[PDB]
């Protein structure tokens, strides 16, 4: 845990691909979170109690790590994807988004450069996403199928 | 509510192919998926020959045809058609339009008379 | 349901007197509280009713310048509550036993009085 | 019966009533600037982004303003923020000693006769081993005369404490929001008496915005009907329980404080300091509101009109001024430019309907007990200058005498009754019910086990 | 988000079944749980630390949401259904429950209706559906299947 | 719920493999977590309002059983597991760990002398099977499989 988080930053889209459980593992995981499940008591946590506000501002901490990692959870439940770091969809690319080749950018760009080209398509996208996985469901319901 | 109405040739020779249509009254062919083609054959029973998707025009053959037939619409004309190939006395049946409604919440069929075809 | 009264009092002719009646075990509020007052040798005469909910006081026509109800609530507590009475320029002629009393569930728009309380008495 | 087999589906438009805890928030422009307000510091998650409302067709649903759990939630979070606002304040213990009193006679009316009195004592200085001699003006309400020797009347049961100059309790409106997983429903049916099976229901994010104003009597700044006069109650029949009527125009009333009044700060200990009323510039007259003549004679013939289809079109309604034992049950108690008024309503509630302007005077206070408590009291610092408010009567409390005689007639009086029935008024069309997304129905489908 | 959020409550149980993203995507996201996660400080923040019973408050609302969530996702990873808006189980319909035909039910009753015709049966159909899934987990375990 | 909660702790691995879901049902809902989602306000809630210390306790404790059952729900993620009490990998047994044959684990031990037996040995084995999802993920982004 936590032996090269972002180690594949600096990296191209491709080699980073290869590497997603490594930041998947560090969104629920902080040391409090680890002191926090310890079988003998942390010691530490009558501070927290007899001054109150420590005590909040640490719940809220960890009350937005676990908000955070579900609302992701359930975008990709929504979005047809329950599990899988890797999935694939049936929404096409629109070439305007982003118009470049296969061999351009999984070879020579890092996922934060890709990141700060579409950013203002990314709730196009996960707007398609959606209503790509109602129309399956849709499709589901028939027993002809395709 | 819809009805079916086949035609077509009620003879076809040795290696021809065998045409028919139907026509459908009362909703659209360009959606309501299930259009069908069945096949009622003296000594041998009914068996399907396949179907069309009218909101994709996909298809599904059984596999005894797999060789041999072709469906598709005509969704202006609000009609959808049967073509076989390479046809032969062995083909000689009832043949019937039909629609088959086959969903999590109803399940129906609606059919046409049909049209009965010799094979030479 | 219970109407507990403060004890008996005497007090120098012109001098006011203040009686109190506890109330509990139904809502305070609702149901308007009505005194009247015991005279041994007249019979009973009626005073005046009291909106435990609105604060207000209604009298009995010669008493206006003589009687003020009041009440005590705490909406923390509705089962718990008290009226109070004050009535100034007190005369030999107000010998009487003081009563506190209830109307009738479903009869505030009159009087007849359910449950009361003991007595005073004053003078 | 048909073959069919369980189907399970999540994210079910269901909900059943609930009661929570709802978060509150503001529209974080003017009141933005506020900086010292309460209710801006408190309410402060944005809202009224161009809010949603959702119209659900065909959706009827059961309302009850008189169990609707948010005007009680309402009223305990205004109360909360009242004490806490108040409780790291200076403390004036070191007020409950004897004053030395007499009357204020410069240039005061005759209706000012013995309302100010002039007292001087011994207060607590600074450095603890001095004391020093002050004074201050009061009201008469304000003491109690003992064995000239005077006390303030909160000495018996209560420390009082004093509302920190730089507090201001102004009611912003602020906007009820229901948490994730919970859903507001409005009633939108135009003449809804607050109570039933309501056929026009929309979702919510919020509530309008509701300002938090504090009144007996006269409903000030809240909203209007939509078409007529509404009465509202639990049961009409029923002369105990008060009457909710709103107005579907405002009555405008202008409340004012003359006397041009100074401040003076004294020390009581080391940076604790007291507001003290000095000397008033100018002469000496009484507070009052002014509620314009004909609007008060339009706006009752609506009530009456509406009354009638409770109590009889062949009924004489007449209205007369409360009676009571104390002043917090006979007067219209209001804030108005921080201070607190006290004003006498007999002068509006006098007629009988049998089918120029209105003075109303008033009087004030510096020690307010506040809501219902016994024990806790605050003292309102004073303020300079003078003091003008403008308001909109929107709404009226009111309640029965009971029947009368054979005449048929009905007495309204100017109720009283829990601060609650003024957020009744406005949350009246307001339910919050919680969502349930799983459900299950027959179906034709069947598990494929593969 | 939340643009017809209950829109399909006086609609058709038929025609509701197409709209269950629009109710799944609010139920982990209020406002407050939006200005939680703004990238620049929420500034409000000091006030429910300075007062801590409003900071105790909120976090209630915000840890109901996360437990009321979870507890229905493992209700539907229980029942076999891991993700999907829709699934079908293998527990037939008794008729007690209710008595009518599928053309009755999805065509002129809204969900609310059913909800209350159905709702003493609730906890028998959870218990069923349980079963069920435990049944099929022994049948897995078998490598000649059926 | 809670009717046999630990019943097949002292029974053979083999046997308590069938009560999987009554334990699963217990990590999410304790006494109190049944108390917060009542219709009807629990009442108790204003003495943890009044006093904080005790309104900060309860959270920690609801916090963190929601985090406890999130990391484990996350490891069956990663591990190629979403949802299913039990689930098959490609991980070989190594035969150090513990050398023993099949008729002698499912039969004869409990799971708490299991526990016992190859606790030193699980971090490895939770190694193994993340770097086993990680090479079927890299086989899977192949149009040609096996
Ligand atoms: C909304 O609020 C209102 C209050 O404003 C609630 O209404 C009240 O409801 C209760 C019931 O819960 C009624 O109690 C019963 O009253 C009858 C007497 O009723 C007759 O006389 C009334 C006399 O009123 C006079 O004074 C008024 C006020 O100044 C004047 O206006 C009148 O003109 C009179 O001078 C009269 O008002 C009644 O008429 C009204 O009501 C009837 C319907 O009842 C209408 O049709 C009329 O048009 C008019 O509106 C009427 O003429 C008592 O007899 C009852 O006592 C019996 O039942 C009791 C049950 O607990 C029992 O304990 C008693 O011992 C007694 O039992 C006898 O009868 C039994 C029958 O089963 C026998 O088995 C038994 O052996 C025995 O013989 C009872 O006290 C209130 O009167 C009523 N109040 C008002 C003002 O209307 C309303 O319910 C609330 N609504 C909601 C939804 O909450
Ligand atoms: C029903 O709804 C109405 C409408 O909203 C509401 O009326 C309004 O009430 C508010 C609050 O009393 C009034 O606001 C005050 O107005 C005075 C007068 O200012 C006039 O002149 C200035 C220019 O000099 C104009 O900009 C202004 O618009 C006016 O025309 C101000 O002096 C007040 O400011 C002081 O008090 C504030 C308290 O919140 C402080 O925040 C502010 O900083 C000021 O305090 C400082 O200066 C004081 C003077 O030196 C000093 O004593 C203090 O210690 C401190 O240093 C304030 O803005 C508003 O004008 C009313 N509107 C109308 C049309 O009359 C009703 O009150 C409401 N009814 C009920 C029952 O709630
Ligand atoms: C309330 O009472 C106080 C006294 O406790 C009043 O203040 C006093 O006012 C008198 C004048 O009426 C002052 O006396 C005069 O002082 C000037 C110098 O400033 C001198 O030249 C005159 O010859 C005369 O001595 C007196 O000093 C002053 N005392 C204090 C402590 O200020 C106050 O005006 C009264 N207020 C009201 C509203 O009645
Ligand atoms: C940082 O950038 C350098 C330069 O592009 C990357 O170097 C490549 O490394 C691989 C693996 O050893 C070689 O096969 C390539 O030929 C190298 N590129 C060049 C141009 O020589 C380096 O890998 C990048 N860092 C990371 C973490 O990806
Ligand atoms: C402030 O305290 C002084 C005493 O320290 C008070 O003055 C005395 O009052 C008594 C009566 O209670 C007289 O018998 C003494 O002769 C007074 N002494 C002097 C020096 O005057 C004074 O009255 C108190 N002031 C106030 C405003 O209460
Ligand atoms: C609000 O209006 C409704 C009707 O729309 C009143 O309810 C009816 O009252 C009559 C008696 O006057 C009963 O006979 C009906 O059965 C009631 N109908 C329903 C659906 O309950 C309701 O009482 C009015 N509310 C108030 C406070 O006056
Ligand atoms: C309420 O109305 C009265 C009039 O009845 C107003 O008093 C007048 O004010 C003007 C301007 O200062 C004077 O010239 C008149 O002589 C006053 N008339 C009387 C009878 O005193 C009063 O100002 C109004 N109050 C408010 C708050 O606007
Ligand atoms: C309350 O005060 C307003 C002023 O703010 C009064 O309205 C003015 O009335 C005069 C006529 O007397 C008009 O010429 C002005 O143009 C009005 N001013 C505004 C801003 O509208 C109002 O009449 C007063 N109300 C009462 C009951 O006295
Ligand atoms: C309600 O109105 C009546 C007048 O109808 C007020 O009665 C006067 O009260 C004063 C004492 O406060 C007496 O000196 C008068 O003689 C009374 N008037 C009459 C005609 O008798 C009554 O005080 C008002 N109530 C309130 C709370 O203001
Ligand atoms: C409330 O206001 C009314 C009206 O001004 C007051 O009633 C008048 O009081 C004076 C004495 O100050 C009498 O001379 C009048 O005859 C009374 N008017 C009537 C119609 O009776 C009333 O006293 C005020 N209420 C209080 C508690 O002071
Ligand atoms: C209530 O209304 C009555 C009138 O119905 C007021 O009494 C009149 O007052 C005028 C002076 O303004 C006198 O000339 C009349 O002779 C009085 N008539 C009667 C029948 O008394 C009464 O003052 C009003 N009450 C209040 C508190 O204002
Ligand atoms: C209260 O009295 C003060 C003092 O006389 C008034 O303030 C003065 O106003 C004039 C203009 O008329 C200015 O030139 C002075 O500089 C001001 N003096 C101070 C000390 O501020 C004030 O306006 C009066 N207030 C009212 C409402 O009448
Ligand atoms: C008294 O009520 C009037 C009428 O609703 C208010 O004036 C309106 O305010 C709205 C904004 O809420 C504006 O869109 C309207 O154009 C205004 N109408 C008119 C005729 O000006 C008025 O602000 C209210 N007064 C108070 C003190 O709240
Ligand atoms: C509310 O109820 C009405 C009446 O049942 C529904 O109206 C149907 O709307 C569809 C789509 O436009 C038409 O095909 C049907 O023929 C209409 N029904 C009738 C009887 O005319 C309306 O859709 C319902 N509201 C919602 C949100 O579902
Ligand atoms: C506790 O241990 C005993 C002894 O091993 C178990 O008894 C077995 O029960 C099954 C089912 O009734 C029988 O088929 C076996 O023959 C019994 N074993 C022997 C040696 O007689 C008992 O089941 C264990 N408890 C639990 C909960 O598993
Ligand atoms: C949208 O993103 C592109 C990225 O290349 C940027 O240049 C453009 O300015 C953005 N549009 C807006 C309105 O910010
Ligand atoms: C007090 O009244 C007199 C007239 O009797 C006047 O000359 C003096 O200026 C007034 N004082 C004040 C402060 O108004
Ligand atoms: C002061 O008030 C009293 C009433 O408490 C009164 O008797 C006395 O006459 C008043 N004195 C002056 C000067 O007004
Ligand atoms: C309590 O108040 C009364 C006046 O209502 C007063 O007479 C009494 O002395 C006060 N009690 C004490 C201890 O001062
Ligand atoms: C108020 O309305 C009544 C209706 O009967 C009328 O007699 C009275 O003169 C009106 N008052 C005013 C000031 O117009
Ligand atoms: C069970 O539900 C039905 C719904 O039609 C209801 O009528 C019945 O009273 C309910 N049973 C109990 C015991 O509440
Ligand atoms: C590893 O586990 C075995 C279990 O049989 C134990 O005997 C051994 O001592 C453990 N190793 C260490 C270093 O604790």
């Amino acid at each position: 845990v936590f032996l090269g988080f972002l180690g594949a930053a600096g990296s191209t889209m491709g080699a980073a691909s290869m590497t997603l459980t490594v930041q998947a593992r560090n969104l629920l995981s902080g040391i409090v979170q680890q002191q926090s499940n310890l079988l003998r008591a942390p010691e530490c946590q009558q501070h927290l109690l007899k001054l109150t506000v420590w005590g909040i501002k640490q719940l809220q901490a960890r009350v937005l790590a676990v908000e955070r990692y579900l609302r992701d959870q359930q975008l990709l439940g929504i979005w047809g994807c329950s599990g899988k770091l890797i999935c694939c969809t049936n929404v096409p690319w629109n070439s305007s988004w982003s118009n470049r080749n296969l061999s351009e950018i999984w070879d020579n760009m890092t996922w934060l450069q890709w990141d700060k080209e579409i950013s203002n398509y990314t709730q196009i996208i996960y707007g398609l996403l959606e209503e790509s996985q109602n129309q399956q469901e849709k499709n589901e319901q028939d027993l002809l199928a395709l | 509510e819809v009805q079916l109405v086949e035609s077509g040739p009620g003879l076809v020779r040795p290696s021809e192919t065998l045409s028919l249509t139907c026509a459908v009254s009362g909703d659209s062919i360009s959606t309501n998926n299930g259009w069908s083609w069945i096949r009622q054959t003296p000594g041998k029973g009914l068996e399907w020959i396949g179907y069309i998707n009218g909101r994709s025009g996909s298809t599904r053959y059984n596999p005894s045809l797999q060789s041999r037939v072709t469906i598709s619409t005509d969704t202006s004309g609000n009609q959808f058609s049967l073509k076989v190939n390479s046809v032969t006395a062995a083909d000689t049946a009832k043949y019937y339009c039909a629609f088959f409604w086959s969903t999590y919440y109803k399940r129906f069929d609606v059919w046409g008379p049909g049209v009965r075809v010799t094979v030479s | 349901v219970q109407l507990i009264q403060s004890g008996p009092q005497f007090k120098t002719p012109g001098a006011s007197v203040t009686v109190s009646c506890k109330a509990s075990g139904y809502i305070f509020t609702d149901y308007l509280i009505h005194w009247v007052r015991l005279v041994p040798g007249k019979g009973l005469e009626w005073l005046g009713r009291i909106n435990t909910n609105a604060g207000l006081m209604y009298l009995s026509h010669k008493f206006e310048g003589r009687l003020i109800l009041r009440r005590v609530v705490d909406w923390r507590t509705p089962s718990l509550g008290t009226v109070n009475m004050e009535l100034r320029n007190v005369r030999s002629d107000d010998s009487a036993i003081y009563f506190c009393g209830r109307v009738v569930d479903g009869f505030n728009a009159a009087g007849p009085l359910e449950f009361w309380g003991q007595g005073s008495p004053v003078i | 019966a048909e073959n069919l087999w369980v189907t399970v589906y999540y994210g079910v438009p269901v909900w059943k009533d609930a009661e929570t805890t709802l978060f509150c928030a503001s529209d974080a422009k003017a009141y933005e600037t506020k900086k010292h307000n309460v209710w801006a510091t408190h309410c402060c998650v944005p809202t009224d982004p161009n809010p949603q409302e959702i119209h659900l067709e065909n959706v009827t649903e059961e309302f009850n303003m008189w169990k609707n759990n948010m005007v009680e939630q309402m009223h305990t979070d205004i109360i909360s923020l009242w004490d806490q606002s108040l409780k790291p304040c200076v403390k004036l213990t070191p007020l409950c000693v004897t004053l030395q009193c007499t009357n204020v006679t410069n240039n005061i009316t005759d209706d000012m006769r013995g309302e100010l009195k002039n007292c001087s004592f011994n207060m607590t200085t600074e450095l603890r081993d001095k004391k020093q001699k002050v004074y201050s003006l009061f009201y008469r309400l304000d003491v109690v005369q003992i064995n000239k020797e005077y006390r303030l009347i909160n000495c018996n049961t209560s420390a009082i404490t004093q509302a920190c100059p730089k507090v201001s309790f102004e009611p912003i409106p602020i906007h009820y929001c229901a948490p994730a997983g919970f859903a507001i429903l409005k009633c939108k049916d135009k003449k809804f008496n607050g109570t039933g099976p309501c056929p026009s229901v929309s979702t919510v994010q919020c509530t309008h915005g509701i300002k938090p104003v504090v009144s007996t009597q006269l409903l000030l700044n809240g909203s209007l009907a939509e078409e007529e006069v509404m009465i509202r109650s639990e049961n009409i029949t029923n002369n105990a329980k008060n009457i909710l009527v709103q107005f579907n125009t405002p009555v405008q009333i202008n409340c004012t404080r003359p006397n041009n009044n100074t401040r003076k700060s004294i020390r009581i200990g080391p940076g604790q300091w007291f507001y003290a009323t000095g000397d008033i510039i100018g002469d000496i007259r009484q507070a009052h509101c002014n509620v314009s003549k004909a609007t008060w004679n339009e706006t009752l013939g609506k009530v009456v009109k509406q009354l009638r289809k409770h109590f009889g079109n062949n009924t004489i309604i007449r209205f007369a001024n409360s009676s009571g034992g104390d002043l917090e049950v006979t007067t219209h108690s209001f804030n108005c430019g921080g201070e607190f008024f006290y004003c006498n309503t007999s002068g509006l509630f006098n007629s009988t309907w049998i089918s120029d302007s209105i003075t109303l005077p008033c009087r004030i206070k510096q020690i307010i007990n506040m809501w219902q408590r016994i024990g806790q009291a605050m003292y309102a610092p004073p303020i300079q200058g003078v003091i003008r408010c403008v308001s909109n009567i929107t709404g009226l409390i009111l309640t029965r005498d009971g029947g009368s005689t054979n005449s048929t007639t009905e007495t309204f009086r100017p109720g009283g009754g829990d601060m609650r029935d003024n957020w009744r008024s406005e949350l009246y069309k307001y339910k919050v019910v919680k969502i349930e997304p799983l459900g299950v129905a027959p179906t034709r489908c069947k598990r494929r086990v593969v």
